[PDB]
């Protein structure tokens, strides 16, 4: 086509999609991890990780309000993907890469598990 | 804005 | 913090949101224009429109299914809207953009208002 | 992947 496109526009989108979620504002569902609860805005989990994909388009699970999380699965690991998912912004550290890479090969989120193997490839 |  | 970021991560989040729109997924909305009905994801129209932020903000008005817009708006210039809303990309024509630049201003989408601004003056 |  001939369209024109304002470059900031998919930033600002999630900048204010991360205001929502802060305020609360919209969320409709709430991930339970380890007796840690986490609400969040289904679209912005589907867009993000293959696994709520696959779950908010089953027939049944979509009209879920709660889901639990496999007890393997970390409550800072799961934290800072939802930050990144929001954010665009890991939080990696040394003291939380093998969390964060277990939990994002869980949810299907391949560039994170992606620059997980990487930094622990350069540690070796 | 910019021409994609 | 010392957080890294991922540079396709809003772009590719706002393509799955419009993957989302496209499939009628988890749209929670209808918008009436003139008798023209666009389903959408009331998240979305939020972070991209001061008039849907304070409807769907609405301790009222956040529960509707169905908003009807000002009989004025054009459904086509709606349409182009909200296709950039989803995608970053606008559709500015000749032909068009008045009812663009008229719907922008009620949506209150203060980047289009600019853009097609500064496209009205440049043909005077 | 950058440094923000
Ligand atoms: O690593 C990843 C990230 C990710 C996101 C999604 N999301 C969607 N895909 C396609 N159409 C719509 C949506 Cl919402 C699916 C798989 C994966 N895998
Ligand atoms: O031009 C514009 C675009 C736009 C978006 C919104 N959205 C939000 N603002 C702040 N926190 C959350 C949200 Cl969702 C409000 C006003 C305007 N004005
Ligand atoms: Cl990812
Ligand atoms: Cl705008």
């Amino acid at each position: 086509d001939s369209c024109i496109q304002f470059t900031r526009h998919a930033s600002d989108v999630l900048l204010n999609l991360n205001r929502l979620r802060s305020r609360d504002i919209l969320t409709d569902v709430v991930i339970v991890v380890s007796r840690e609860q986490f609400r969040a805005h289904k679209t912005v989990l589907m867009a993000c990780s293959g696994l709520f994909y696959s779950i908010f388009t089953d027939q049944l699970k979509c009209n879920l309000s709660v889901i639990n999380l496999d007890p393997e699965i970390n409550p800072e690991g799961f934290c800072i993907l939802l930050d990144f998912m929001y954010t665009s912004r890991l939080n990696l550290r040394e003291g939380n890469i093998m969390a964060v890479m277990a939990t994002a090969m869980y949810l299907q989120m391949e560039h994170v598990v992606d620059t997980c193997r990487k930094f622990i490839k350069a540690s070796e | 804005w910019v021409i994609p």
